[PDB]
C-alpha cells in the first residue's frame, strides 16, 4: 500500500508552546491528507482536512501546511485537553492509510501522589482469597514506585499494576497496585502495607494496616 | 472542495439504441476511482485501473462515460456516479427508455 | 446529532464469525460512503472495507478479502460486516466511519471490541473498597473475561473525582479491574457493573 510516518511517535511539551508533529509519506501524493485526534477509549475525531484546511468547529490553535511527501500539524499554543494520540492519513490512493500514531503527554509541575489502600472484604473471604488495592492519586511524572509488605517482608509475584491516562484537566495520572493471596495466607500474617516511592516525595511513603 | 460536473441530469434514450451517461470532473489512474450503481444494484466498479462498460479513454480529460449498449427497460432508473481523486463528490442521474 | 451507533463486538472463536451494525442518522444514507476501520489496543488504524449503500458496490483490504464481507440497507438505514473465518489478529476495536467529501472521515461510530479467542466467559465479583475516616472508595471488579466492563457510580450521577483504571490481565487468564473516586469525607454511593457477555450487571453499595 502507501506508507505513512510521524515523527516523533512520542512527545512532551507544556502549556503554551508550539508543538509541531511532522508525518510522511513513502509515495509522492499532493495534498491529499487529513489530521484526527484519538483520546483514550474514544474514537478518533477530525481536525484537518487536504492538509490546510481546518475542520467545522476545530480551534484556531490547530494549523495545517504541507504539499507532496512532507506535511505538519501544528498547535500554536498546547492545552491540557490537548492531550491525544495524533494521526496522519492519506486518502487519494486506496487503501487509505494511517500513520503509527504522535502521543503527547502534557509537561507540568511536578505533584506527589496522595496514597490511601483498602483492605480485604469478608465478602471476599468467603470465596477464598484476599485482595488488597493501594491507590495511588493524582501525581506527576508517571514514573513511580511501589512495593506490598506482609509483616515487614517484600512480597513478589502475586501484584498487578495499572495507571491511567493524563488527565485531560489537571494533567497528573493514578495508579492501582492490587495484591492478591490465599485467605489461608492472608490470615497467618498480620500487617500489610504499601510502600511508595516518587519524584515528588522526599521519603518513600508506607501506608499500613493491621487486622 | 472537489465538485462533480454533469452536462445534464436527465437521459431520454430510444430501447435498442445505446447511451453514454457523463460525469466530468477536474485533473494518476491508480488513484483514481469512479463508481456508477443502482438502487441495491451494481454496474460498475473501478479501483485499480481495470453490456455495459467505460470509456477509459475519455478519464484523461476528466470524464467518467457510462456507455451501455441495447438499452432495456429495466435499464430505466436513477444512476448515480462517485468519483474522486483525493477530493471526492457525488452526483445522481435519471434515465428513462423510449420505445 | 449525526450518529453512527454501533452494535456486535464481543468474544469469538477462532474459525468463528461475527456481524457488525452500523445504524446511521442525520445524514442522507443513499448519498453517503460508509468506511471501516479497525484498531487492536495499543496499535493504530488500520482500513479494512468501505461501501457505497445506493447500490452495495463494496471494497475490502488484503488482510480481509475473503472473509469479511460488507452490506446495507438503504431503507432500514444501516450498514453491516459480517466477519468469518476469525483470528486472534482480527481483534481489535472497529469503527464504522461515514467519508467526509472534501476529505477525511468526518462523523466516527462509537467504536466496539470484538475479541477473538477460545477463552471462556466468566462473569465478574464487584467487591468494595470500603474508605476508612478527603476520603476515597470504589469497587473492585475481579476475574472476568472477556473485555470489556463498564463501571458506573450512581448511574452517571458521580462523575467527579472518578477513576476507572485499565484492567490488566492476571496469570489465570481473567481480567481485574478497580475503579474509585476522591470524594467528601463528609451519602451513599454504589458502583454500577455490567459484563455483557456473561450478560451480567451488578448493582453494588460500598459502605465504610
Amino acid at each position: 500500500d502507501i506508507q505513512m510516518t510521524q515523527s516523533p511517535s512520542s512527545l512532551s511539551a507544556s502549556v503554551g508552546d508550539r508543538v509541531t508533529i511532522t508525518c510522511r509519506a513513502s509515495q509522492d501524493v499532493s495534498t491529499a491528507v487529513a489530521w484526527y485526534q484519538q483520546k483514550p477509549g474514544k474514537a478518533p475525531k477530525l481536525l484537518i482536512y487536504s492538509a490546510s484546511f481546518l475542520y467545522s468547529g476545530v480551534p484556531s490553535r490547530f494549523s495545517g501546511s504541507g504539499s507532496g511527501t512532507d506535511f505538519t500539524l501544528t498547535i500554536s499554543s498546547l492545552q491540557p485537553e490537548d492531550f491525544a494520540t495524533y494521526y496522519c492519513q492519506q486518502y487519494l490512493y486506496h487503501p487509505a492509510t494511517f500513520g503509527q500514531g504522535t502521543k503527547v503527554e502534557i509537561k507540568r509541575t511536578v505533584a506527589a501522589p496522595s496514597v490511601f489502600i483498602f483492605p480485604p472484604s469478608d465478602e471476599q473471604l468467603k470465596s477464598g482469597t484476599a485482595s488488597v488495592v493501594c491507590l495511588l492519586n493524582n501525581f506527576y511524572p508517571r514514573e513511580a514506585k511501589v512495593q506490598w509488605k506482609v509483616d515487614n517482608a517484600l512480597q513478589s509475584g502475586n501484584s498487578q499494576e495499572s495507571v491511567t491516562e493524563q488527565d485531560s484537566k489537571d494533567s497528573t495520572y493514578s495508579l492501582s497496585s492490587t495484591l492478591t493471596l490465599s485467605k489461608a495466607d492472608y490470615e497467618k500474617h498480620k500487617v500489610y502495607a504499601c510502600e511508595v516511592t516518587h519524584q515528588g516525595l522526599s521519603s518513600p511513603v508506607t501506608k499500613s494496616f493491621n487486622r | 472542495a472537489f465538485t462533480v460536473t454533469v452536462p445534464k441530469d436527465l437521459y431520454v434514450v430510444e430501447y435498442g439504441s445505446n447511451m453514454t451517461i457523463e460525469c466530468k470532473f477536474p485533473v494518476d489512474l491508480a488513484a483514481l476511482i469512479v463508481y456508477w450503481e443502482m438502487e441495491d444494484k451494481n454496474i460498475i466498479q473501478f479501483v485499480h485501473g481495470e453490456r455495459a462498460r467505460l470509456l477509459k479513454d475519455q478519464l484523461s480529460l476528466g470524464n467518467a462515460a457510462l456507455q451501455i449498449t441495447d438499452v432495456k427497460l429495466q435499464d430505466a432508473g436513477v444512476y448515480r456516479c462517485m468519483i474522486s481523486y483525493g477530493g471526492a463528490d457525488y452526483k445522481r442521474i435519471t434515465v428513462k427508455v423510449n420505445a | 446529532e449525526v450518529q453512527l451507533v454501533e452494535s456486535g463486538g464481543g468474544l469469538v472463536q477462532p474459525g468463528g464469525s461475527l456481524r457488525l451494525s452500523c445504524a446511521a442518522s442525520g445524514f442522507t444514507f443513499s448519498d453517503s460512503w460508509i468506511h471501516w476501520v479497525r484498531q487492536a489496543p495499543g496499535k493504530g488504524l488500520e482500513w479494512v472495507a468501505w461501501i457505497s449503500p445506493y447500490g452495495g458496490s463494496t471494497y475490502y483490504a488484503d488482510s480481509v478479502k475473503g472473509r469479511f464481507t460488507i452490506s446495507a440497507d438503504t431503507s432500514k438505514n444501516t450498514a453491516y460486516l459480517q466477519m468469518n473465518s476469525l483470528r486472534a489478529e482480527d481483534t481489535a476495536v472497529y469503527y464504522c466511519a461515514r467519508r467526509h467529501w472534501p476529505g477525511g472521515f468526518d462523523y466516527w461510530g462509537q467504536g466496539t471490541l470484538v475479541t477473538v479467542s477460545a477463552a471462556s466467559t466468566k462473569g465478574p465479583s464487584v467487591f468494595p473498597l470500603a474508605p476508612s475516616s478527603t476520603a476515597a472508595l470504589g469497587c473492585l471488579v475481579k476475574d472476568y473475561f472477556p473485555e470489556p466492563v463498564t463501571v458506573s457510580w450512581n448511574s452517571g450521577a458521580l462523575t467527579s473525582g472518578v477513576h476507572t483504571f485499565p484492567a490488566v490481565l492476571q496469570s489465570s487468564g481473567l481480567y481485574s479491574l478497580s475503579s474509585v473516586v476522591t470524594v467528601p469525607s463528609s451519602q451513599t454511593y454504589i458502583c454500577n457493573v455490567n459484563h455483557k457477555p456473561s450478560n451480567t450487571k451488578v448493582d453494588k453499595k460500598v459502605e465504610p
